[PDB]
């Protein structure tokens, strides 16, 4: 509807592997109408 | 027309006659490509039968009624689910707990004894609910209890 | 400065039960939601 | 990995989302950026 919604997490994760079956929700911590579209995307790497 | 209308007209008030499909709600399009209203690909600034979008209206002061500038507001807003920030003028009591009291929190009217929880709200929450789809806890608005 | 850099490959996994959140801003407890 | 874009187009024909963090605070704009292919972060020590 014009909304753009952020939920996220963080856990600790012992070295079995990442994506480790288990349980954690993630909770609502954004949210910003931006009355548009979207259809693409990416994300910014940070080089030293 | 008293504020907004001129003799010389007022061709500032753009509208957009053209979309390639309906837009969906709450959604505002700037774009200034040529639009295709002829069945051949119009290219560039123009082409047969194509156009931007409308051009203005006349908003001239003496056109007539109906037919003037009407300023427009609509204010779109939900409520009773959240943690509120905008409201009406209405004062707060002090708040008194183990009695019986029609309760109003931020506009969640009912009857009840408020009391001491022991629940862990997760602080995006404002309202507990129960299997009746009724709400059986709150978080008060003044102190965060 | 438009620099071309990211050299990005790829492979696949099972994203097992992750990626569950809570739907709406309601507190609830001791209960089974569904919820669409 | 810090951020985000997201959009319709990326080429500043239309208005798109641009998410950015650093060490402390996060900044949302929607705009017509005109992005470049591969969009990234530098920070580096400015002697100055
Ligand atoms: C949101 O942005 C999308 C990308 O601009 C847009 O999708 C695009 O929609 C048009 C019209 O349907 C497509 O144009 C093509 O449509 C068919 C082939 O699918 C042909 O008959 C036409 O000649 C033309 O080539 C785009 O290809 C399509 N792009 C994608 C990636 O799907 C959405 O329509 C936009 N929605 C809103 C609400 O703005
Ligand atoms: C993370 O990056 C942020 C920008 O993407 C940055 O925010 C910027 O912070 C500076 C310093 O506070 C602001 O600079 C302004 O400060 C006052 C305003 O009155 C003036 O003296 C300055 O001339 C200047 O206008 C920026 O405005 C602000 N940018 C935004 C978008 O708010 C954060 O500070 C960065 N965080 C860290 C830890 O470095
Ligand atoms: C009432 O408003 C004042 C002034 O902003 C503030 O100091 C006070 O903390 C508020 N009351 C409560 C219970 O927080």
């Amino acid at each position: 509807d014009g909304y753009f919604k952020i939920y996220s997490k963080h856990t600790p994760i012992n070295l079995g592997r990442d994506l480790p079956q288990g349980f954690s929700a993630l909770e609502p911590l954004v949210d910003l109408p931006i009355g548009i579209n979207i259809t693409r995307f990416q994300t910014l790497l940070a080089l030293h | 027309n008293k504020l907004d209308s001129k003799v010389g007209g007022n061709y500032n008030y753009l509208y957009r006659l053209f979309r390639k499909s309906n837009l969906k709600p709450f959604e505002r399009d700037i774009s200034t490509e040529i639009y295709q209203a002829g069945n051949k690909p119009c290219n560039g600034v123009a082409g047969f039968n194509c156009y931007f979008p409308l051009r203005s209206y006349g908003f001239r002061p003496t056109y007539g009624v109906g037919h003037q500038p009407y300023r427009v507001v609509v204010l779109s807003f939900e409520l009773l689910h959240a943690p509120a920030t905008v409201c009406g003028p209405k004062k707060s009591t002090n708040l008194v707990k183990n009695k019986c009291v029609n309760f109003n929190f931020n506009g969640l009217t009912g009857t009840g004894v408020l009391t001491e929880s022991n629940k862990k709200f997760l602080p995006f929450q404002q309202f507990g609910r129960d299997i009746a789809d009724t709400t059986d806890a709150v978080r008060d608005p003044q102190t965060l209890e | 400065q438009c620099v071309n850099l990211i050299t990005r490959t790829q492979s696949y996994t099972n994203s097992f039960t992750r990626g569950v959140y809570y739907p709406d801003k309601v507190f609830r407890s001791s209960v089974l939601h569904s919820t669409q | 990995i810090r951020g985000w874009i997201f959009g319709t187009t990326l080429d500043s024909k239309t208005q798109s989302l641009l998410i950015v963090n650093n060490a402390t605070n996060v900044v949302i704009k929607v705009c017509e950026f005109q992005f470049c292919n591969d969009p990234f972060l530098d920070v580096y020590y400015h002697k100055n």
